[PDB]
RNA sequence: CCUUCUCAAACAUUCUGUUUGGUAGUGAGUGAUACUCUUUGGAGUUAACUUGAAAUUGCCUUAAA
């Protein structure tokens, strides 16, 4: 028996067991989003320094 | 927001002062309205006890902060000692993927599975919130259900420990039971007996399975930081044994667990080392 | 028109020259940079000049320093006129001790005083000094 | 941009901890040619903080013990003295929160002294040990197809055979007592066993987060000390909560 | 032994020297330059040897000031977590019956807060004449007051055994401050073969006094470090010859 | 929204039209280096707050239960003095040892008089940048004013040590402020419209 | 924009006695009396006094954003 040695990952079949059970959506994991470039402006404090 | 106000006015004894002027939402309630007839909260214990062992093994990591693995193996190990004084298991099932186990509760039977000790990567793709939010609904069910298993059996709630204890093997020992026939046969299970184990096969899953059924044991393992006078077995997996005591038994830890399958003490010549066990003859 | 040479003085202990080359490497160029220090001591005398390859910036980071409080001193700069011509200030080390004797025989010492002895006798006695032996 | 006050903060405190890292080369050296003469103590000195908090002291008598060093971010202000360095590469403590056992020494004694501030130290508990080596074994690989320059983590126990077997080592639990018995060839176990990155003690950055950080920063400079004697007392922090709160 | 009736006739001179008239003040000090091979090893050490005496030669110091602007004062020092142990009372009641009284009491954290801004610090050292110190916190002094309070012997912490048995035995320090301001009479050891001990002004203690204190000190400098040569002279005075040992040579 | 609106031709007001001098004295503030090195040296002597006030008051009160010398035990207070009519009294006595004035109090008039009234009395001031940095210091929103009638003899060299260097680095450099009004910046639009006739006007 | 060496031994039981060791400083300036050597090349020391930490030029990163 030492020489058993573990396969798999236990959390992945209980991630297949609540999908199974219907109890939570399952899908791709969603990235950082944003449409726009999120457009950047030097503030009027530093932009009337001479 | 009160505590970033707080925090970005530089008054920290304010913010020391609102932590402290706080508490967690109890789930209690939800756990009463979800769970009416309290062996149907029995009837789905069997998630709860497999989700909080697999969270109980995992390395502590981001998101964790291990407070939550410490309540894990806290109500781990207070339900396998319930388990143990109890005597209630009556089948194993080792696997690769963990030892499964088996037992009664007030007749309802209750699968569950134990992870190997043994460090696992995190693919990290889950979505491990929902994974913690169930984690925390199932620590809430199984410790109501712990809380009236006790009750029922009059045995004081939470165990005390002694901290030694946890301080060498923080194994099973851990969280003595006490009072504020058997099962005949898998209760009282190798009566009498005084077990010693190599320190090759695990301890934690086969002291458990000696202990529940009411054998003593004891481990080399315990050695390392400090009699085994009144040994009568000695289970041992090595490819080739140190020279045996004649007067003690030896045998393969694979014994123990034909033998709770069966329980008719199946006879100790076979599963002596090095021959070979039979694959399982598993209960299912 | 001022000089890119630059003044510097009340520095807090452990503004070396390293600090003040990677500090004012920032404005610009700077062809050379330096620090006063003791001649019997590494301890830095609080006081240093700098070059900077353009004159301009050695103005503009002086706009800016000239009452940069910072290590509770009061930091001064004051750009230097034309030319100026930055001078030796040598990077002075703490000098480490050296003997150098005895050389001379043990006699010629022992005879010298000996001889000395008398000497300041008859030097306190040149004094009015009424000591004696 | 440098913001001077920084890099003239940094100059002092690396001046200051390059002096004290002279003091005790010193006494090191002293101590190595026996001049006890002018030495300021004869003797190695070891402290214990425990929970105004009580502390006790007590020589450290030469006997081999084990321990677990932890490396800790600080004394903020001081650039790491090539030396230093040096010290902490011989331990492979890079990666601040990385952690590694080490079998005390008169030899090693003195180079704990040098490092001491960048890093906690104590007596793991047996349980702590084999925690420590369950939760986050990991394993060098070499030969072996896909490919060597690649770690894999501690299951297979029969590549502890396959490797440490030459020594007699079997299945982790063996390692774990010869790591815990300070047996023969145990070195061989610290450098085959990957050590350990604990992770660190809070991810944060939240008010709740920020107000942990502040206490957790709040109990280290309660607990740590930066004498700079030279011949102050080794920290022996209870390692058994330290590991508790980050495992 | 040093004759003795040649230090009489020094302190003799001397006394001539002082009386043929605050310019006075400066030259009525006493001192005995002292001469050596290889002072303290080569290597600087601000540490003060306890030369033994006879007689409290600090009393008179006191009694004198008293009088003078100079307002002698004793510092003290401990450790910075002695102090709240140590209220001015504790040394008060016991210091009366002796006459002697310590003008203060300092924590070593202090120093580093509030007489930090040198010009206070040198204020404030400046008020005593004879610093005292306990043996843990005095290594940690030039770090904290600075290198100018060492310039004069006047300033310069003394040792203090405040923990013979550890954790605060009062009667130590007690006993301890005691001896240091009756029988003791700190002097500093310098680099290189000059050295000299700061008698006090030579109008405080009485000629035989002076000789019998002159004849102690140099029969311990001649039992410790071998002294090369000795004299003695006041301020402007130039050095009086009255001893010096030629066989320390052969070593040179 | 409106009120946006609003506030932004307000601002917009407030920069296009001419400014006597009294006014535009504010944001002529003093630098973020010696203001941060003013604000870790105030935050030293922040006022005590409710719960500190209440743990004195129980300390006090066992005191006088039974020790003696009532209200007399405690320490002599030390904080900031915030009060804008309080600090104004604290001026013309004259305890008050340095006088920070918020540049956008919501009424310029409330404050436009204190610089003139401190450079009368001689009592040193400095106008840091923001009300609310005053307030944070005062636990309290806003405060608009800040000052020290008294300091621990340890923070008396740093005192005068920052004294010095806000009056190098404001009662010097900006002494031109009583002449020479602001306000005068014309609009972008106007301000190319006019450049470009100029340009026409003698120039290709 | 950090903050400084805040104790170690031996005889000895003395309600602390004795002995040893451990201690590199902000710099500049004024200035009186001298010692050692060293080979005139001059280095190490020796009462005294001023000061806003003052000053004109001596060949490892989750303490981030």
């Amino acid at each position: 028996l030492r020489k058993l040695k573990p396969e798999g990952n236990l959390l992945y079949d209980t991630v297949r067991k609540l999908q199974s059970s219907g109890k939570v959506e399952t899908r791709v994991p969603v990235r950082k989003g944003r449409k726009y470039k999120q457009k950047i402006t030097e503030k009027w404090t530093h932009k009337d320094f001479k | 927001r009160k505590l970033t106000r707080a925090l970005g006015r530089g008054e920290v004894s304010s913010a020391k002062r609102l932590e402290e002027n706080r508490d967690s939402y109890t789930l209690d309630h939800i756990i009463k309205e979800r769970y009416p007839s309290f062996p149907d909260a029995i009837r789905d214990i069997d998630d709860a006890l497999n989700m909080l062992f697999l969270f109980s093994n995992l390395p502590s990591t981001n998101q964790v902060s291990s407070k939550i693995i410490n309540d894990a193996q806290k109500i781990c190990n207070q339900w396998l000692a319930y388990v143990a004084k109890e005597r209630l298991v009556r089948k194993v099932f080792v696997s690769i993927k963990g030892v499964y186990y088996q037992a009664n509760i007030k007749g309802e039977e209750v699968r569950w599975l134990v992870p190997f000790k043994f460090p696992e990567n995190i693919p990290s793709d889950v979505d491990f919130r929902i994974m913690l939010t169930f984690l925390e609904f199932y620590s809430t069910l199984l410790h109501f259900v712990l809380y009236k298993l006790y009750t029922d059996s009059g045995l004081i709630y939470p165990p005390k420990l002694d901290l030694k204890k946890d301080k060498i093997i923080s194994g099973l020992s851990s969280y003595i039971l006490e009072s504020r026939k058997y099962d005949s046969p898998v209760a009282s299970l190798f009566s009498a007996f005084v077990f010693y184990v190599s320190r090759e096969v695990p301890i934690d899953i086969l002291e458990f399975l000696i202990l529940s059924c009411g054998g003593n044991v004891i481990s080399e393992a315990a050695m390392d930081q400090i009699d085994m006078s009144k040994v009568t077995h000695q289970i041992v997996d090595r490819p080739v044994l140190k020279n045996k005591v004649a007067g003690r038994t030896y045998i393969q830890p694979q014994w123990i667990f034909d033998c709770i399958n069966k329980g008719e003490l199946v006879p100790a010549n076979k599963y002596l080392p090095g021959e070979a066990l039979p694959p399982h003859l598993s209960p299912w | 028109e001022y000089s890119g040479i630059i003044y510097v003085s009340r520095l807090p202990h452990g503004f070396h020259e390293k600090e003040l080359s990677k500090y004012f490497a920032q404005f610009g160029d700077l062809k050379e940079v330096r620090l006063a220090r003791n001649k019997k001591t590494g301890n830095s005398r609080h006081y240093g000049f700098l070059e900077f390859v353009n004159k301009e910036d050695a103005m503009i980071a002086q706009e800016s320093m000239n009452n940069y409080l910072l290590m509770g001193h009061l930091l001064q700069v004051r750009v230097l006129p034309k030319g100026a011509k930055i001078e030796k200030l040598y990077k002075y080390k703490k000098r480490v001790l050296v003997e150098k004797g005895i050389t001379k025989p043990v006699k010629q010492l022992k005879d010298n005083m000996k001889q000395k002895h008398e000497e300041r006798i008859k030097k306190l006695a040149k004094s009015g000094i009424e000591f004696k032996w | 941009f440098v913001r001077a006050e920084s890099i003239v903060a940094k100059t002092l405190a690396t001046s200051r901890e390059k002096e004290r890292i002279k003091r005790v080369s010193i006494l090191e050296d002293k101590k190595a040619k026996n001049e006890t003469q002018h030495i300021a103590s004869g003797k190695d000195f070891i402290l214990k903080i425990t929970e105004g908090l009580i502390r006790e002291k007590t020589t450290y008598d030469g006997k081999p013990a084990l321990l677990f060093i932890v490396r800790v971010r600080g004394p903020l202000a001081v650039n790491i003295p090539n030396k230093a360095f040096k010290i902490l590469s011989l331990l492979r403590l890079v990666e601040t929160n990385t952690g590694v056992f080490v079998k005390l020494t008169k030899n090693v004694y003195p180079l704990l002294k040098v490092i001491a501030p960048y890093v906690v130290i104590g007596k793991p508990s047996l349980s702590s040990i084999r925690s420590l080596i369950q939760k986050r074994g990991r394993i060098i690989y070499k030969g072996e197809n896909e490919a060597e320059p690649h770690e894999i983590v501690l299951n297979d126990n029969n590549i502890v055979e396959e490797q440490l077997g030459d020594h007699g080592i079997i299945c982790v639990e063996d390692i774990i007592h010869e790591i815990a018995t300070m047996g023969e060839s145990f070195s061989v176990c610290n450098f085959f066993l990957q050590p350990f990155k604990l992770n660190r003690e809070v991810s944060g950055f939240g008010s709740l987060n920020r107000l942990r950080k502040i206490k957790q920063r709040e109990a280290e400079s309660r607990t740590r000390q930066f004498s700079n004697a030279a011949t102050a007392p080794v920290i022996e922090v209870d390692i058994d909560s330290l590991l508790a709160k980050l495992n | 032994a040093i004759p003795r009736e040649r230090v009489i006739k020094a302190v003799n001179e001397l006394i001539k020297f002082t009386s043929k008239p605050e310019e006075e003040l400066k030259k009525d000090l006493q001192l005995i330059v002292v001469n050596n091979k290889s002072f303290t090893g080569t290597s600087k050490s601000f540490k003060l040897k306890l030369l033994n005496v006879k007689h409290s030669f600090y009393k008179p110091w006191k009694e004198a000031s008293a009088t003078a602007v100079k307002d002698f004062k004793v510092l003290l020092i401990l450790k910075d977590s002695d102090i709240k142990k140590v209220s001015e009372d504790d040394l008060f009641d016991q210091l009366d019956s002796e006459g002697i009284k310590v003008d203060e009491i300092i924590c070593g954290k202090d120093l580093k807060t509030v007489y930090k801004a040198y010009e206070a610090r040198n204020a404030f050292i400046s008020q005593f004449s004879l610093i005292l110190a306990d043996d843990s916190i005095v290594t940690s002094l030039p770090k904290l007051m600075g290198g100018k309070a060492y310039n004069k012997v006047e300033t310069t912490p003394i040792s203090i055994r405040t923990h013979a048995n550890k954790e605060f035995s009062l009667t130590t320090l007690t006993n301890n401050i005691k001896k240091v301001y009756m029988n003791q009479l700190p002097v500093k050891l310098p680099r290189g073969t000059t050295l000299n001990v700061h008698l006090g002004n030579l109008e405080w203690l009485r000629p035989e006094e002076f000789v019998d204190n002159v004849e102690l000190i140099s029969e311990q400098l001649i039992k410790a470090y071998q002294i090369r040569s000795i004299f003695i002279k006041t301020n402007r005075s130039p050095v009086l010859p009255l001893y010096y040992n030629q066989d320390v040579l052969d070593e040179l | 929204p409106e009120y946006v609106r609003v506030q932004r031709q307000k601002k917009i007001l407030s920069i296009r039209l001419k400014v006597p001098p009294t006014i535009a004295q504010f944001q002529y503030t003093l630098d973020r280096n010696t203001a941060a090195e003013t604000f870790k040296l105030f935050n030293k002597y922040r006022p005590e707050t409710a719960a500190e006030k209440k743990e004195r008051l129980t300390k006090e009160a066992a005191a006088v239960a039974e020790g003696k010398s009532k209200q007399d035990a405690s320490p002599k207070p030390y904080a900031v003095k915030y009060g804008l009519n309080h600090v104004v009294a604290l001026i013309e006595n004259k305890k008050a040892k340095l006088v920070l004035i918020a540049n956008d109090v919501d009424p310029i008039e409330l404050v436009v008089f204190l610089p003139a009234l401190c450079k009368k009395m001689g009592v040193p001031y400095a106008i840091v940048k923001g009300k609310a940095r005053l307030g944070t210091l005062v636990n309290q929103k806003t405060s608009a004013v800040a000052a020290l009638t008294e300091v621990r003899a340890e923070d008396e060299a740093a005192l005068a040590k920052l004294v010095s260097t806000i009056d190098a680095n404001f009662a010097d450099k900006y002494d031109e402020v009583k002449k020479h009004w602001g306000g005068g910046i014309l609009g972008n639009k106007a301000q190319a419209k006019m450049d470009k006739r100029a340009k026409n006007s003698d120039s290709a």
